[PDB]
């Protein structure tokens, strides 16, 4: 739902 | 005798908090792969 | 001065056990991460 | 007195080892997961 | 396999 | 890469 940064593909997993 | 325990104790207390620092840092960061197994799992199904 | 350290050390042993539970709850949740991962590879191959 | 605080010491840095060790053992065990899911979600993209 | 809570879509994480 | 070098994950690189 709502996370991952906001998108971008996983945001390379919130930036670790 | 009592000063070399004193010592070993604030070496004890110091080990404990970067333990505590640690748990938080694997808590955050198991946190985000809960969040991605959830993600995915609701694409497929 | 004993004394004293005898409470550091009861403070301790306290902050283990409570750090000791945590560790537990974390390994459960990450067995269950693990069981995802594998029940959506599967669900993939 | 001194030597039972001398020993609960040991037996406290004795504890705090195993759980360093757990710790260890858990972020191996949660980098795999997290190298899992990228690989799931890349075969999904 | 067996586990997930049994079922249920996951059982939100086996509880957390 | 990584995974064990493949074979289905190797049991997730063997726990």
């Amino acid at each position: 739902x709502g996370x991952x940064x906001x998108x971008x593909x996983x945001x390379x997993x919130x930036x670790x | 005798r009592m000063k070399q325990i004193e010592d070993k104790i604030e070496e004890i207390e110091s080990k404990q908090k970067k333990i505590e620092n640690e748990i938080a840092r694997i808590k955050k960061l198991l946190q985000l792969t809960v969040w991605g197994i959830k993600q995915l799992q609701a694409r497929i199904l």
